[PDB]
């Protein structure tokens, strides 16, 4: 908060100032500070090189992991925001979105329980805004259980790729990177010549008779501080130590340029050169972690599969195992063998009671449909009976309005499950939640 | 739309919606003109009696 | 007790952006309770068994 | 029920309008939502070529979210399409309705906003219920550690020797009520069971009350509508 | 199927109208009509009375009689109003027609 002492005091009477290095995002807004205004554009922004990147790279899915804070919390809100284009009338081109966002806590030195809940998922990239006390356990916890495999992109912001992050960096991750970094000096001559272009402006109007000077006395808000300010962030030169510099809708220095950093093992290499949508890489080979180097398809489609299913008689019976740790075959009026297949049922005793998660096979009609599916589409699952005990409904939690499932609808839209085949309606209101297939018994 | 069926060959180039009206290969019957029963004679009463 | 369970449907074209409206919309249809009525009007008769 | 809304850029209205529907979603009343707009205070042709489409949704209901000159200019936009017939109204929050007594006559009639004026609020009783607030939140503290801290020896030169406990006084000082009236407060720093008015602006110019709001109910004072091919009919 | 129609003070209304009514009303068709307006450019503050029962008019089909310098003046209305996108097709007679 270095630079606040002043955005507020010349912001009464609404004096225009200058922001020269700090980058972090409060001080962006128009309703909590009518002062700054932004030579270096500051860490939000730099989200969109990342969906730059996916251009080139075709990463549609994605993990994001927002550490918790205002400033996060625009990382978040921008990066949500890029995706919300391609109207779709083009015609209809794989559009990437996000998955899970795993949200966070900043003082925080166990992550254990976000990594596996992350790794189990679907994708392969990790995007991590966070700040420097946040890279030493994010690194320390990813390169030791079992996370940096193969396979794993990784980007982060401006504020990773040093501080005690390089000292516990693991291989192959990506930076990003200003083409000024930190400057002292040059730009100030950048916004020496914007005042200067804003005064001979001010002689169009000069209506303003004076910026109010003196201690005491004069507490009125300078009727023409605010349009000032607009002439000021209105001022177009192209030729300091970058070119073009704008102002922004919120009015933040527009069109900078980036190039895309990497770490060799101990050093740090640019690679590309980025410049709104001009991104193209130098002369060097994009080294990728976990020991390789072809461009990695980001997406690991799973084999393996969770399946409920409910308690009915004539499709899913229920049998206790025997009592050794088997249960019993059986035949058909044609002596066929029937299936079997093993089944955690929580339920081992009835509700208004206790509730055991021991195995308990089960086997039933659906099960000989899904295991046909099986065979047909080079599958794998596990089973697992439903906790609740009924269908499943809508219902209001909290004895208020709320709104969400109960039953095995709601087992599955947690996220928990991952296939539903038992006898489940087919109605309206159920449908804008879930997707069905075809009918197979009317 | 109008009365169509749903197959795989149709199922490959356009698509389905969930159908609404039932269909499929059935049969057709006729009844019997009464079946007066061949112990009609020792029916209308108990085995005690 | 029927033999190949299938449904009259609509075809649209390859994945449009209708098929969800128009499936979401029938499955209304169904939900509020008006086919019955629209069968009672043309598909069944009223010489009910 | 509510109908479309509009909005311009301002900071603080992304919250506004999530928390619309978030709330609306989560309701099991049959309620229902038309065609959010969004609009621009850069150039003006644009403006009239999509705050229009609005007009065609016949939504009798309309929410607006700016300060009071865009407002003006908005106003006078609609003023351009016209809009001032009966069925159409306004419903915009108190970031607009500025010191009340100011009456710039592009604002149409009907238009409710919610505000919280001291017509009740009085500034002695309210000195009263602050010096209560921060008198029995040292109590309650104390209540909970037997000793208090200091008055700092400077504003600015106590920085090189601030070297003290951590305060956890919000974690009580949020907590606090006494004087019967419950004064519970909210962490993320405003309160909690605020008492609002509801003001209407009248075709005499200007605006006094309808009526009252708090902890969650209506106390009303026209049980019915006004307007500006009505009937009345009655059964047994 | 036929719906609103406006005008103006024109002469030589009265027997349109009154040719759409007795034609509308001599025919075994089940057609229709709605609010059938009149107007007054000759007021500035018209312009908002116009625009006023302008909107009120709800009808794919519009009939429209007045000479050029009125039709332009109307039309350009229109164009803030939304009469003349997708489906509002005008018609009228060939006295505006130059
Ligand atoms: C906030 O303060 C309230 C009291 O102001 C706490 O409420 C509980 O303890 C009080 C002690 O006398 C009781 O009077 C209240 O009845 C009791 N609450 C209920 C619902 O019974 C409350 O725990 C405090 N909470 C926090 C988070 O500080
Ligand atoms: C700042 O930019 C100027 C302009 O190119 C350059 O000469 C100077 O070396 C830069 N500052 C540092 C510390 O490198
Ligand atoms: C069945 O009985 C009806 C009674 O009138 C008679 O008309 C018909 O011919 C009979 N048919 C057969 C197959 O017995």
């Amino acid at each position: 908060f270095t630079p606040t002492p002043v955005s507020y005091t010349a912001g009464f009477y609404r004096i225009p100032v200058l922001g020269l290095t700090t980058r972090m995002s409060i001080y962006s807004d128009k309703s909590i500070h009518l002062s700054f205004l932004r030579t270096v554009p500051p860490y939000s922004h730099q989200s969109s090189v990342w969906f730059e990147m996916m251009r080139v790279y075709n990463w549609n899915h994605i993990i994001l992991l927002v550490s918790d804070d205002h400033e996060g919390r625009a990382a978040q809100k921008r990066l949500e925001t890029l995706l919300e284009e391609r109207e779709s009338k083009y015609d209809n081109k794989r559009g990437p979105k996000a998955e899970k966002v795993l949200q966070f806590d900043p003082g925080t030195k166990n992550v254990t329980a976000l990594l596996m809940e992350a790794r189990e998922l679907e994708a392969r990239v990790i995007i991590l805004s966070a700040s420097e006390d946040d890279a030493a356990t994010v690194y320390r916890a990813a390169a030791m259980l079992d996370m940096t495999g193969s396979g794993y992109v990784w980007l982060v912001g401006e504020r990773e790729i040093s501080g005690n992050a390089l000292r516990y960096a693991p291989d192959g991750i990506i930076g990003l990177q200003l083409i000024n970094g930190k400057n002292e000096s040059a730009h100030i001559s950048d916004a020496v010549g914007v005042v200067a272009q804003a005064v001979h402006e001010l002689l169009e109007k000069e209506n303003i008779t004076d910026p109010p000077r003196g201690c005491v006395g004069n507490t009125n808000i300078w009727k023409t501080g605010p349009l000032f300010k607009r002439v000021l962030m209105s001022s177009k030169y192209a030729d300091g130590v970058t070119g073009r510099v704008e102002f922004n809708e919120d009015g933040d220095r527009k069109f900078a340029q980036y190039s895309i950093m990497n770490l060799q093992n101990r050093k740090l290499v640019q690679v590309g050169i980025y410049n709104g949508t001009h991104v193209i890489p130098n002369d060097r080979k994009i080294i990728w972690p976990g020991g390789e180097t072809e461009k990695p398809r980001g997406y690991q489609m799973s084999t393996r599969l969770k399946i409920v299913t409910i308690h009915q008689e004539p499709f899913v019976y229920v049998k206790p195992t025997m009592s050794d740790g088997t249960c019993k075959e059986e035949f058909t009026v044609n002596g066929d063998p029937v299936k079997k297949v093993i089944c955690t049922g929580p339920n081992d005793t009835s509700p208004g009671s206790p509730r055991h998660t021991v195995p308990q096979c089960c086997y039933g009609f659906c099960i000989d449909l899904l295991i046909k599916l099986a065979r047909t589409m080079q599958f794998t699952y596990e089973v697992h009976l439903v906790a609740d005990g009924k269908f499943g409904t809508q219902e209001r939690v909290q004895n208020s309005n709320k709104k969400e499932w109960n039953g095995m609808m709601g087992e599955l839209l947690s996220g928990q499950a991952d296939m539903i085949v038992a006898p489940l309606t087919i109605n309206n209101e159920r449908a804008q939640y879930i997707e069905f297939s075809k009918p197979f018994k009317y | 739309v109008g009365s169509l069926t749903i197959n795989e060959e149709r199922s490959e180039v356009v698509d389905f919606s969930v159908p609404f009206i039932e269909t499929g290969i059935s049969v057709m019957v006729s009844r019997s003109n009464g079946t007066v029963s061949p112990s009609a004679f020792l029916e209308p009463f108990s085995a005690c009696v | 007790k029927v033999f190949a369970s299938t449904g009259y449907g609509i075809a649209i074209q390859k994945d449009s952006g209708w098929k969800r409206q128009v499936d979401l919309a029938i499955l209304q249809l169904f939900g509020d309770g008006e086919m019955e009525e629209l069968e009672a009007l043309w598909l069944t008769g009223i010489c009910h068994n | 029920y509510i109908f479309s809304i509009v909005t311009t850029y301002f900071p603080g209205y992304q919250d506004f309008v999530n928390k619309i529907r978030s709330t609306i979603e989560n309701s099991f009343v049959g309620w229902e939502l038309e065609e959010v707009l969004l609009l621009d205070m850069s150039l003006d042709d644009g403006d009239s070529k999509i705050q229009n489409q609005l007009k065609k949704l016949q939504s009798p209901i309309i929410l607006l979210y700016c300060t009071k000159e865009e407002a003006t200019y908005i106003f006078e936009v609609a003023n351009s399409v016209g809009l001032t017939g009966y069925g159409y109204t306004w419903i915009v929050p108190s970031l607009v309705a500025g010191d009340t007594d100011t009456v710039p006559s592009e604002f149409p009639t009907g238009l409710i906003s919610v505000s919280y004026d001291e017509w009740d609020y009085g500034l002695p009783a309210r000195v009263r219920d602050g010096i209560a607030i921060i008198t029995t939140a040292a109590s309650d503290m104390l209540s909970e550690h037997s000793f208090i801290p200091e008055p700092k020896s400077s504003c600015y030169n106590t920085h090189e020797k601030r070297i003290y406990q951590s305060n956890m006084l919000n974690r009580y000082l949020i907590n606090v009520t006494f004087e019967g009236r419950d004064l519970s407060f909210s962490e993320d720093g405003y309160q909690m069971h605020p008492k609002l008015v509801i003001i209407l602006l009248n075709k005499e110019r200007k605006w006094e009350r309808v009526g009252k709001w708090k902890d969650k109910s209506l106390q009303m004072k026209y049980y019915v509508w006004p307007r500006m091919d009505h009937l009345s009919i009655v059964t047994l």
